[PDB]
């Protein structure tokens, strides 16, 4: 699946079972952002821009996304839940008599 | 002197009151480096 | 039962427009006891026949904060043609449809910045990565 | 783990000609993917990890 | 009515003016400098009604982005229509035409 990363990550982190995982831990390719669009040339562009640069100061924006965007399933150390080998596992030994 | 900044150049409020910045690069926070400790691993030998 | 269905109006009072999808914006039913959009919610109309619906999540809190140090007003109302926005045939429809038009004045929510889109509406700096 | 997240920009003096008309090729290299491949060529090689 | 309301209602400023003595001051003016809030509830008797606007209306904060609903009190008989009302006064009083 080919889609935004902002939605995959929050998705793929509040899923029973945490069975799907984003490929390179973590790995974008186009990197832009997201925004509020405003007419064209208009007065408040100045403004607006300047306030949210404030939100990075305090902090305020760096607790939101703790309390709308976490998850449970924890992608950390690649928790592997048991390998239940089989025969590709132990290709070489089978090899080795051969 | 001059009529362009061509280096890293982080953003903040302060700054954006008297310049323009167009639009990023690369996207980074910040974060902290300490000395590793891999001196300090757990060794082996035969009596252990 | 009143004649008209929104108060008339008496650049301060702002139009937005919005799409629904993700954590960033949620959709959910008026309460029936009432009929009125409960605590920690912001109104919202709908196209299509006009049905009042609540709307809610991270990206309106933004929208909250900022309107209230700028102090200035809006009335939040989803749109009913399309995704964020195709051209076809030079024509701008859903959310970006709007701004060019000149029917909105502002959108809020999940949009993607790029080359294309920088050449009708103006963006602002990014909020979060993507 | 990262704790304030901003970015590198190009800053200019206020209102000069150039303001808008510079953030397209930076906002567009993005898309040809030529900003990769300056990143693996000056910033990510072989390491010890 | 409003604790037991799921719905965010909130009261401040509740003001109360002296029409007894009719010493002529602006104790009313000086009250009623402490308000905001684009409603704004207003409860009295059309002959004294008129000295109430004008004390407000002279301050201003009724023009464009305040309304004002008053009770059936303030009606007449609605054949006559005295001075001093605010532009778009919205109330209610008992059904008169059907
Ligand atoms: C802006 O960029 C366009 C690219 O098509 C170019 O034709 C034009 O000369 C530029 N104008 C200025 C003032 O740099």
């Amino acid at each position: 699946f080919i889609y935004d990363a902002a939605v995959l990550n929050y998705m793929a982190g509040r899923d029973e079972g945490c069975k799907l995982v984003t490929i390179g831990s973590g790995k974008v390719f186009a990197s832009t952002g997201y925004g509020i669009a405003i007419q064209k040339d208009s007065g408040w562009k100045r403004q607006v821009d300047l306030a949210i640069l404030q939100l990075f100061g305090d902090g305020e924006m760096e607790e939101l996304e703790a309390l709308w965007l976490t998850g449970i399933c924890h992608n950390e150390k690649n928790e592997v839940m048991s390998s239940q080998l089989d025969i590709d596992n132990m290709a070489g030994v089978f090899y080795m008599l051969g | 002197q001059a009529d362009m900044i061509v280096a890293p150049l982080t953003i903040n409020n302060e700054r954006a009151q008297y310049i323009e910045f167009s639009k990023p690069f690369k996207y980074q926070g910040l974060t902290i480096l300490v000395k590793k400790e891999i001196p300090r691993s757990t060794l082996d030998s035969f009596m252990q | 039962q009143m004649k008209y269905y929104v108060w008339p109006r008496m650049d301060d009072h702002l139009s937005i427009v919005t799409l629904e999808e993700a954590p960033f914006v949620i959709v959910e039913s008026v309460d029936p006891l009432s009929g009125t959009c409960m605590r920690n919610t912001v109104p919202c109309q709908k196209r299509i026949g006009y049905i009042k619906k609540c709307c809610k999540g991270f990206c309106i809190d933004i929208l909250k904060k900022i309107s209230k140090s700028v102090k200035f007003t809006y009335d939040l109302y989803l749109v009913t043609n399309g995704k964020h926005g195709k051209k076809i045939n030079g024509t701008w429809n859903g959310m970006i449809g709007e701004v060019v038009m000149k029917r909105a004045y502002m959108a809020v929510g999940s949009l993607t910045i790029n080359e294309e889109r920088s050449e009708v509406v103006d963006f602002s700096v990014p909020f979060i990565e993507t | 783990e990262l704790f304030f997240r901003s970015g590198f920009g190009i800053g200019m003096r206020k209102d000069s000609p150039w303001k808008q008309n510079v953030s397209l090729s930076i906002l567009k290299s993005h898309e040809n993917g030529f900003m990769e491949d300056l990143d693996k060529t000056w910033v990510r090689y072989q390491e010890c990890d | 009515t409003i604790e037991n309301s799921f719905v965010g209602w909130e009261l401040e400023e509740v003001l109360l003016l002296d029409m007894s003595l009719d010493d002529g001051d602006s104790k009313i003016q000086n009250q009623l400098k402490k308000l905001q809030s684009p409603i704004i509830l207003l409860y009295c008797t059309k002959e004294e009604a008129t000295y109430i606007f004008e004390v407000a209306n002279s301050v201003g904060l009724t023009g464009y982005g305040y309304t004002w609903i008053v009770p059936s009190l303030v009606a007449g008989d609605t054949d006559t229509v005295p001075a001093e009302f605010p532009t778009g006064l919205i109330s209610v009083s008992y059904d008169e035409w059907d």
